[PDB]
């Protein structure tokens, strides 16, 4: 062989190599759960001073904790579990990180290579199982390949669009001792294509940048459709501000794009999509040019694809507008919507390579007229509190938003999945990048608490708040004790409506209030938190809301806060069915009262 | 349900006795022909009257000449004649010495008892209408010599009332039988290394070049189809040298 | 031959009708935005009961506890995306233990498939490696056919999990055409006239088997879970064991199939099986495998597995006979001498006539009873002023539960508590021990207990769980209250991951690497979920607590503080054969107790 | 980098030079033309005949390019194919001159009919090349030029035995390809020569003998010319749609 | 492509398919007027020498 040969690992076992590889890959923390087939590795990382360790009560926690670590630190989340049941429990975090583009390197144990395909004890086709929900996976056949595969794993998990990779580690491989020099430098097949077509591709993207700037300067009603792609670079958000200030372009963001733009800015369109504000939705529909930056046109965002962006589409047929897409992967170009100008590569890099081609603009009176009109005509409206009424969910978010902000701390917000997830995205003011961590692509319940723990590990002195739902919290509440053991002072907020809100909303609207198994039996969260070793606070009456929120944030250490919110409240606005973004269903104080009395009639007063 | 039935042929097998009885019965006869014919090769100077002078000599001495062909070499004023004779060695050698003594000849070589490549050319027109039609066609031209009518009616009516006579066959079946006969003749001449140079509605012309014993067998196999017209050359030859391996020629046991 | 009784119904409504047709009376599931058309149809359905867990993994584990305790398929109705990927582990668990299960997962509309849709996962591509057969229903016309295929496959041959993906548009669609419901299985279409030649082959295999059994002088019945998949299983096993006087050893999943209060009982085989059974196997001239697949946890070192059986096979006087339902597991691990394909129970009846009745096996049982009275399940018992021993808790509860007169079903987690609940508990009844053996999933005890309680509402379902395992899925503690299941949760709290620590104390110089999790207040936890919490940490307090625990009228949790760092013995690990076990010795444990304190600095 | 490859750079014609080539190469006649006539004699196989027809044609100074007596498969019936050249009225005199002979049934004129004329040729042809052939001819022609011939590069002398072996088979292949194209065959292969066989038109026979001539022809023998008329058939649509009447 | 092709004609092939079709369809003696019709055909092997 002709490549370089390393002798630093000669004499070390497979497990002891793994310990070194973590320091060679700059790993601060490893989330995992010990097991039989992975014992040689755990024996080698025993009291290791190369990285800390977080022990969950369930492997699904380890995965979700690793995701929270990656979303907050920007570093690959490492998971070290065992074979069989330990490897099948990290499938959901992998599938979740595969859709939201979160860098993970999952290390699963495996039965000895001499037992593969013998229906062995705790044996599973982990590679086959995770094949569709991972960016790439491999089973290390020998100790010689071990450092090579690890480097391949970390590179793939961070190259292009970040994602999860799985490295299957047989016991006999991690237990055996390396005795020969080995290759270490990676040679990915994808890099062989880029090396051959380097000059041709780098000029092709520049040509697209030229055509992009020409179309941008030509636009008169432009809209920056910003996604999670701009957050995968340190200089991401700042170049977004620069582009938005230079040409006076309004900025709307996806759910995973929140935080990439200061929402205190007059050019902030806030969130768009299914439960996005009408201002952003109408702006997208009426814009003549859509500049998609780091987004993939999700079906929760575009709504009806046929009715998506009528003005921007017809402007393309006149050569005065269209859609510009800044993507890192050609896979997501011309997949959902047809694009007139495609700019391949890192969005932040290309934006900083287009600044010298964008004509400065100071005023768009006609275009910002409709935007500011929509902001006043279509705000985030809801049935606010009345004297002698149950606490409203939207209000809690608004109050916690200013309370957490008036601490001077760096606040990181994680959520579950449901009505509380949307309300936390709507009524929270996002200014800082990597401060909102939620499961949007796959929408995994029980994501709130473990992601909060993992994010807390990445940012120890940061205020990490978990805005969770009662049903979501009842998925992985076992990790409460794990938070104590990990020493993470996470802040848990449970908007308890004693129901599966998001599902009941669809049942109330599309299934004539026929609530089928959407009301689970919640436990006493206060007694639960204390049983786990945390502080428990409950708010029933409306008056105690402010006083408890201050105590909830001021509390040193992990604390759980339950807020009994009003039930059967639909998240509005809403774009569902065959409705376009301009065909949203807005809030109506009379309709909610009508639906309330109708609900009591059909449910027999039960709801 | 039963498997689709098949009438088993069950081809009978030989036993040791009937097999030997067959081989012994199918034995020919040794020396059914006399002494092998002799082939002479004349090297004659090409001057006017040589063909009349040579062939005239053999006729003036009553030599039983089977064939005589004069071949033009690629040398100016030089021709080659290949002669085939029958008789004892003493008579034929005299014939050689009688021709060689002539003025316009260089030398007359004896190719008998020598390894040579005997060749002959034949071109024959073969009927495609079949056997019945050939009987009709041949008997028709015979009445132009026999001068008979009422007596020949017994024959021609018997022929034309046969099953596979074209007159009793539909126009579509005669067409197939023409090409079936054509394919048979073509396969027959191809095995002999010949060619089909002409194809018509009613006949075809075959061309073959080989040794006389090969062509005669060919013309016997094509005969049943009906040879309408034939042109068969004499016989020319070119000497061959029998190659033997260095191990075989090393056997010089002349002790 | 076209069905037309579903015309006008929606896919979800057809699903509801198919459940009654498949005699389904219980469904474990969790709603979602893609399975809504189905849930709207089964709303207040009087055709079957519904059990709502707090996690989909719970539903899968509840379905297994239901399946193994009833013999009926466990039906799972979850949504797409995360709802489907959360049932992967119990599917892989059921795929290993061979548990009948039909998992219906939701799916995004067919118009959005292949567009990285919202909550879309390749559930077919994922569950393919851990299911007998899966399918994505392409149209409502195919839905009654696919469901019929699912239940049939899940219960044919060796039982197992099947997955049926239900697209949103499919379940919402209204059927407007006559449909085929008749299954067209390829492996079943092979039986045209091959059934005869195969039926003769198995019968001649019975003849050769019956002859070899009568010739055997030291035979051993190696019994697994395959004998439990038939009602007359345990019945026919006893009939043969009495007829030919053949001793019976069972696997972990074979427990309950044979009376352990019978003199011919050999107790459990394998890694943590008693020496009596292991030595019996290693010294047997003929091994009769009935419903077992020779797992690596059972055979130990495959090179040394039953030398006397192989030697007898080479001399034509014994060997290994294998009763297996699927030829896949025949000659996969060990080379059998006689193979009896098909249902083990069914074939045992056909062979029973050709077996010569044996009066007594004197010198064989004399050697067995010698081992049996020389290698008990010895362990360091309690001393005045000592901590509560885990093995003792299993002992006492095995009698307390027996004194109730109630049908007792026992479910366990995974670890030391699992093995001790299998060794020291006396098994006499079939389908009363439900544990995760093939895959060994932690957090299996509580949900399987809830599921089994649904299957047998009269039975006393006791969950012998561990502290680390209980932390995996203790969220379903609240599900037990809502399901109305008065399950009994027993936690052997050693405040550690005993099964891993044991391997670290034996093979890794007492280096405990992250094997000590922080347990919650199990008693405060239980009452927060809606149960009653009981705790015992004193010897003279245990017996009274074990009775209050069992006699509690409803869901209840009892935490028993047990002694730490106590290895499960005997233990056949490494390259050691079944006869090369590691037995208990009071001095050996007393020494390592002193060695551990020095190496751990008095911490452990 | 650059993987080097020599550019042949094949030149192309223009409209002018292309015409200039065609005009230059196209065939042309010569002074005092000549055409071929073919006769077919049906004679009785009596003693003589061959001397009679040949004598009658020689005693009148006819051209006579070939005679060729062919045997019909009929008892006592021969057939001759006489090739002539001259004016149409001159060769007609020859036809009536032979037909008058008493054993001659008839003499048919095939010069104005579609016929198949074939000629057999058997050549030996050396494999050793031109240089050896010049040596062999001069050897039998019974100095200084002998030395110059044997000092040529591709003579068998001053040339390795291996290259001679390959040049033998190289020539053998080149001859074989010629015989194949003309529809002939190689019937014999020795260590120094290869006897070939060909049956075709005399105008094609001479063409083959001219092409294989440089290889050096040792022996040769041309039969003459055998003629058999094609069975009358050429057109399908002009059979009755001639309207010449 | 690799295909095994019969040489017994269409009649036998039409017979061959019916035999293997009634071996998977039903065990009853159905399609009696089909096997009897395919057979006794002019160019079925069973009717030729
Ligand atoms: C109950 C619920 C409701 C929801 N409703 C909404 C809603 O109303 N509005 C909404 O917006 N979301 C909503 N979602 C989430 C939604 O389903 C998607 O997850 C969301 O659209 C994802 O945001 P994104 O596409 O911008 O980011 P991603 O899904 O992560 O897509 C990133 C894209 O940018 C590209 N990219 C990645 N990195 C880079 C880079 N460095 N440079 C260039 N390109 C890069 C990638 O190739 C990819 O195509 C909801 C989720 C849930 C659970
Ligand atoms: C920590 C731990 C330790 C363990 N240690 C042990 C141990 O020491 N000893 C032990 O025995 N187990 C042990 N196990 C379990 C072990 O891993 C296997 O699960 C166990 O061997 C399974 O038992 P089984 O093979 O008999 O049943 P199964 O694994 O279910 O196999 C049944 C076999 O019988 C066949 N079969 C099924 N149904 C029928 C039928 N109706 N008719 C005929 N054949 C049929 C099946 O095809 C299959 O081949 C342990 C598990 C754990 C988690
Ligand atoms: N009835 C026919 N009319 C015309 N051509 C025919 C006929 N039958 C056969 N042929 C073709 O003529 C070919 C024979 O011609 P050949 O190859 O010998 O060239 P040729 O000797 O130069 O003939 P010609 O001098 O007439 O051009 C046959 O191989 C065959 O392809
Ligand atoms: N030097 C050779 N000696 C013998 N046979 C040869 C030699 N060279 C070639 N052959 C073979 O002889 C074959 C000639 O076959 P041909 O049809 O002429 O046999 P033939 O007419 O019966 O003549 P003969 O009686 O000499 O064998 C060549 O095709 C070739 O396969
Ligand atoms: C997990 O075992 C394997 O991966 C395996 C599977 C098949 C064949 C061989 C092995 C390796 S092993 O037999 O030596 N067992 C092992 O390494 N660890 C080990 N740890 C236990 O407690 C956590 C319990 C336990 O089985 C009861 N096995
Ligand atoms: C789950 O939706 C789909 O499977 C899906 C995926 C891609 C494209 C289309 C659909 C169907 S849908 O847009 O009409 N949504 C739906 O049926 N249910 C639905 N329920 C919600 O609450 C539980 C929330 C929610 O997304 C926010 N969608
Ligand atoms: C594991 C999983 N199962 C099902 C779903 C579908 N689902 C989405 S939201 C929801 C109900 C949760 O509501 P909740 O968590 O209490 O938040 P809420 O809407 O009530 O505020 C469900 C079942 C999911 N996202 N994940
Ligand atoms: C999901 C999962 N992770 C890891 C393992 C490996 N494992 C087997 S037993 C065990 C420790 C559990 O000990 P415990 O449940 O408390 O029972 P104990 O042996 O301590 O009595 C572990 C981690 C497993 N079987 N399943
Ligand atoms: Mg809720
Ligand atoms: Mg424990
Ligand atoms: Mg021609």
């Amino acid at each position: 062989a002709e490549p370089d040969m390393d002798t630093s690992f000669v004499g070390l076992t497979g497990g002891q190599i793994f310990n070194e590889m973590m320091s060679r890959q700059n790993v601060d923390t490893v989330f995992g759960y010990p097991g039989g087939a992975i014992l040689p590795v755990y024996d080698a990382i025993h009291n290791s001073d190369k990285f800390n360790f977080v022990l969950p009560k369930h492997e699904q926690g380890a995965g979700h904790m690793a995701e929270g670590y990656a979303r907050a630190s920007g570093k690959p989340g490492v998971v070290l579990v065992t074979s069989g049941p330990g490897a099948t429990n990290v499938v959901t975090p992998m599938a979740d990180a595969f859709a939201d583009g979160i860098p993970m390197v999952v290390f699963t144990g495996q039965v000895p290579t001499s037992a593969i395909g013998t229906d062995a004890f705790q044996e599973a086709d982990v590679v086959g199982i995770s094949r569709s929900c991972t960016k790439w996976n491999v089973m290390v056949k020998s100790v010689e390949e071990l450092p090579l595969r690890i480097n391949e794993a970390f590179e793939i998990a961070t190259s292009g669009r970040p994602g999860p990779v799985l490295v299957d580690l047989p016991k006999d491989v991690t237990a055996a001792i390396l005795r020969n020099p080995i290759p270490t430098k990676t040679t990915l097949p994808s890099n062989a294509l880029n090396q051959l077509t380097s000059r041709a591709q780098d000029e092709f993207v520049m040509q697209s940048i030229n055509k992009a700037a020409d179309l941008i300067n030509l636009a008169k009603k432009p809209v920056l459709y910003v996604g999670a792609g701009i957050l995968n670079h340190a200089d991401g958000p700042r170049l977004l501000k620069e582009l938005s200030d230079r040409a006076q372009i309004p900025v709307t963001t996806t759910l995973q794009g929140l935080g990439s733009f200061d929402q205190e800015d007059p050019k902030s369109l806030d969130m768009l999509g299914m439960h996005g504000c009408a201002t952003a939705n109408l702006a997208v529909q009426n814009a003549d040019l859509i500049i998609a930056v780091g987004a993939r046109f999700d079906d929760r965002v575009t709504g009806n694809i046929s009715k998506f962006a009528p003005e921007a589409r017809r402007a393309a047929a006149e050569g005065r507008g269209g859609i510009i897409h800044f993507e890192v992967s050609p896979k997501n170009i011309n997949k959902v919507v047809q694009t007139q100008i495609a700019v391949e590569g890192d969005a932040t890099t290309n934006l900083g390579k287009m600044m010298s081609k964008i004509f400065p603009v100071k005023e768009r009176s006609e275009w910002f007229a409709q935007i500011n009109k929509w902001k006043k005509e279509y705000p985030y409206a809801y049935m606010e509190e009345t004297p002698g009424s149950k606490i409203k969910p939207q209000t809690v978010i608004k109050k916690l938003s200013k309370v957490a902000n008036d601490t001077g701390r760096h606040v990181i917000v994680t959520t579950g999945v449901g009505q509380h997830q949307m309300w936390a995205a709507q009524h929270w003011t996002w200014r800082n990048p990597h401060t909102f961590i939620t499961s949007g692509g796959l929408g995994t319940m029980g994501y709130g608490l473990p992601a909060a723990i993992g994010a807390q590990v990445a940012k120890p002195e940061s205020l990490v708040i978990d805005i969770d739902g009662d049903a979501s919290f009842n998925m992985t509440l076992t990790e409460l004790s794990s938070a104590v053991q990990a020493g993470t002072p996470v802040k848990i907020l449970i908007l308890n409506n004693e129901e599966q809100g998001m599902v009941t909303q669809w049942q109330s609207l599309f299934y004539e209030h026929r609530y089928s198994h959407t009301h689970q039996l919640n436990p006493d969260f206060i007694k639960l938190a204390e049983a786990m070793g945390l502080k428990g606070l409950r708010v029933k009456k409306q008056e105690e809301l402010d006083a408890k929120l201050k105590e909830f944030v001021s509390t040193k250490g992990p604390v759980l806060l339950e807020v009994e919110v009003d039930k059967k409240v639909p998240v509005l606005p809403m774009v569902a069915g065959g409705s376009g973004l301009d065909e949203f269903i807005n809030f109506d104080p009379e309709v909610e009262r009508q639906q309330t009395e109708l609900r009591h009639k059909r449910t027999g007063g039960k709801h | 349900a039963t498997r689709p039935p098949l009438p088993t042929l069950d081809t009978p097998s030989w036993n040791a006795n009937s097999a030997v009885s067959s081989i012994i019965y199918e034995t020919p006869a040794p020396s059914r022909q006399p002494r092998k014919q002799h082939v002479l090769n004349c090297l004659v100077q090409n001057e006017p009257g040589v063909l009349s002078r040579v062939s005239g000599t053999l006729a003036a001495r009553g030599f039983n000449i089977d064939s005589l062909v004069v071949c033009n070499t690629e040398v100016k004023d030089l021709s080659r004649m290949t002669i085939v004779l029958q008789g004892q060695d003493g008579v034929i050698e005299q014939a050689r010495r009688q021709i060689e003594d002539l003025v316009p000849v260089y030398a007359v070589l004896d190719y008998t008892n020598s390894e040579i490549i005997k060749r002959e050319l034949v071109m024959a027109r073969i009927s495609l209408l079949g056997t019945e039609y050939f009987e009709d066609l041949l008997l028709h031209h015979h009445t132009s010599t026999n001068a008979g009518a009422a007596d020949s009616q017994e024959l021609v009516a018997e022929i034309r009332e046969k099953q596979f006579h074209p007159a009793n066959l539909p126009a579509s079946e005669v067409l197939r039988l023409k090409h079936e006969h054509l394919n048979d003749i073509t396969n027959l001449t191809n095995n002999f290394g010949g060619r089909v140079v002409d194809i018509s509605e009613t006949s075809c012309i075959v061309e073959l070049s080989a040794k006389p014993t090969r062509i005669s067998a060919f013309l016997k196999l094509v005969e049943p189809f009906g040879v309408l017209e034939c042109a068969r050359s004499g016989m020319m030859a070119l000497p061959r040298t029998p190659l033997k391996t260095s191990t075989e020629e090393a056997a010089d046991e002349d002790e």
